[PDB]
């Protein structure tokens, strides 16, 4: 089997910023007759499928934009984004095409450097229909906010509570380069109807006091 | 690009075999190759095998020789890959591609997700999340959507069907005792919400759905 | 080459599938005198074939075959002159290669031993996936 090998595993670059990232296999790919380097670039945004971007090394796939640049021959090729965009974020695998079984590279992933951003943060109370039920989820969204790094403290009543919390961060945002994240408290409903104010605080580097959202069960 | 649509999302026993479809649709299948690929949770691509329909020709990676068959059938313009004796290895996004002779995957499908377990699918519940009660009257409203307690992966969440998209974040699925929870948040002008109505659609691939939730401003 | 371009071909004078080549093989439908209200009908006929057509960037298709009633293979195509998008006149992208459809073998029995592979080609945005039949002769 055709081992190929991309490098780096990672890169973080900003809007406009040119980018690199190579691929190298371990037998030559070249076909004399068609003087081709069976070599394809795809790219995968996320979750979503991945995209032909580049074949035969070179010869850009039609409504690709012209940012994307692949080049090489023999054992080592390269993919260039001549201005990286917004859109962009995404891992990209190589893959030789030349023999079977057709070999992907391990891909490199593509995020997004941007300024940093607040997050806006919005509290949920539980449901009606998930307290008929006996259980109780109190929701803190705080999204659009960057750099990635976030933490999330639930008080009852004033007191900082660990147990019950499940969070969840997205993808980087494929317009705006932010992350948002989830903050799920599920308690009983008995232990939720025992207490009465309920907060959510987000201490992030956008700002040195943290952003509070609460609520009163009244 | 060309378009191909894949069968929704399994659940199959250790031991079991599994048979994803792949239609065509804008194009007729004898005139590409299909092939097979395959991709583990935050892993990456592995070539499966490849069909020609329009001789059933076939080619596979070896190692999933016996494994694997990759069929064809030109009249429903639909290839289909059968994968036996599963393990729990094998859970993983199966994604069909086309390819002219250059074998080059010029179109993918959205994929199948195949989940290898002895559990057995749970659907989710539902919680609308409207604001909280008697919050001031902001430029915008942030609305909200639980889904709690399913198994398997995925569900696929959408806002008053794909109309509306801008502004919505939905959250990757968290794992706590054997079932998986996931939200979903969406933004938009005070004066688009509670004036005209707003609603979570999910669907769970074990044949669940649920749109009745309409966000309902609390009282 | 194709003996002149595509026009107005009544019912009865063919004689099995009247194919036309965008660059995806396609079967043209007749059309009565509520649909070419222009042709010289005659009280003999009911039925036509509407073959005019300019280049498919533009018009409908490069060109197109049938067979005659007297059971001759009758071709039309756009006048001669990216490389099949500007000079293609029916199914022959290439004097080596034409484009494979189900009565390719009829039609043209002298394309029996070439060799098949699956092509892709893009014209006015819409993606065509093609089979095309090749080499040469003596
Ligand atoms: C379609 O093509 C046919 C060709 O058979 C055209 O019919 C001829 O048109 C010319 C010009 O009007 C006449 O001088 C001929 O007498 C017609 N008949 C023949 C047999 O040549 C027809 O006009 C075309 N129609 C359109 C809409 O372009």
């Amino acid at each position: 089997d055709i081992v190929m090998t991309q490098s780096p595993s990672s890169l973080a670059m900003s809007v406009g910023q040119k980018v690199t990232m190579s691929c190298k296999s371990s037998q030559s790919l070249l076909n004399s007759n068609n003087q081709k380097n069976y070599l394809a670039w795809y790219q995968q945004k996320p979750g979503q499928s991945p995209k032909l971007l580049v074949y035969f090394a070179s010869t850009r796939e039609s409504g690709v934009p012209d940012r994307f640049i692949g080049s090489g021959s023999g054992t080592d090729f390269t993919l260039t984004i001549s201005s990286v965009q917004a859109e962009d974020l995404a891992d990209y695998f190589c893959q030789q095409h030349y023999s079977t079984p057709y070999t992907f590279g391990g891909g490199t992933k593509l995020e997004i450097r941007r300024a940093d951003a607040a997050p806006t943060v919005s509290i949920f109370p539980p449901s009606s229909e998930q307290l008929t039920s006996g259980g109780a989820s109190v929701v803190c969204f705080l999204n659009n906010f960057y750099p990635k790094d976030i933490n999330v403290k639930w008080k009852i009543d004033g007191s900082e509570r660990q147990n019950g919390v499940l969070n969840s961060w997205t993808d980087q945002d494929s317009k705006d380069s932010t992350y948002s994240m989830s903050s799920t408290l599920t308690l009983t409903k008995d232990e939720y109807e025992r207490h009465n104010s309920y907060t959510c605080e987000a201490t992030h580097k956008t700002s040195t006091s943290p952003i509070v959202k609460s609520f009163n069960r009244n | 690009e060309v378009q191909l649509q894949q069968s929704g999302a399994e659940l199959v026993k250790p031991g079991a075999s599994v048979k994803l479809s792949c239609t065509a649709s804008g194009f007729n299948i004898k005139d590409t190759y299909i092939h097979w690929v395959n991709q583990r949770p935050e892993q990456g691509l592995e070539w499966i095998g490849r069909i020609d329909p329009a001789n059933g020709h076939t080619q596979y990676d070896p190692k999933f020789q016996g494994k694997a068959t990759i069929t064809a059938d030109t009249s429903s313009n639909t290839a289909y890959l059968q994968l036996s004796s599963l393990t729990s290895e094998d859970t993983a996004v199966y994604y069909c591609a086309t390819s002219d002779y250059s074998y080059a995957l010029d179109s993918w499908g959205q994929g199948t997700s195949v989940t290898v377990s002895s559990a057995k699918t749970t659907a989710p519940s539902v919680y609308p999340l409207a604001p909280v009660c008697g919050d001031t009257t902001g430029s915008s409203v942030t609305l909200g959507c639980l889904v709690k307690g399913y198994f398997p992966e995925p569900v696929t969440l959408t806002w008053n069907s794909g109309s509306l998209s801008s502004g919505v974040h939905t959250f990757p699925a968290v794992l706590q005792s054997d079932l998986y929870t996931l939200s979903s948040s969406v933004t938009v002008t005070s004066s688009t919400w509670p004036s005209q109505s707003i609603t979570c659609n999910v669907a769970h691939p074990a044949s669940s759905t649920k749109v009745d939730k309409k966000i309902e401003p609390r009282g | 080459y194709p003996p002149r371009q595509c026009g107005v071909v009544s019912a009865k004078t063919v004689c099995g599938p009247v194919y036309c080549f965008t660059p995806s093989p396609v079967v043209v439908g007749t059309t009565d005198r509520l649909g070419a209200p222009t042709y010289t009908w005659g009280e003999n006929e009911t039925d036509v074939f509407l073959l005019n057509s300019t280049r498919p960037p533009l018009g409908s298709w490069f060109g197109c075959t049938w067979m005659n009633s007297s059971g001759y293979t009758k071709t039309c195509g756009a006048p001669p002159c990216t490389t099949y998008l500007k000079c293609g006149s029916g199914p022959w992208l290439t004097p080596r290669c034409l484009i494979d459809y189900p009565y390719r073998l009829w039609h043209y029995p002298c394309t029996v031993n070439y060799t098949i592979f699956k092509i892709r080609m893009y014209v006015g945005g819409v993606e065509h996936r093609l089979t095309a039949a090749c080499n040469f002769t003596r």
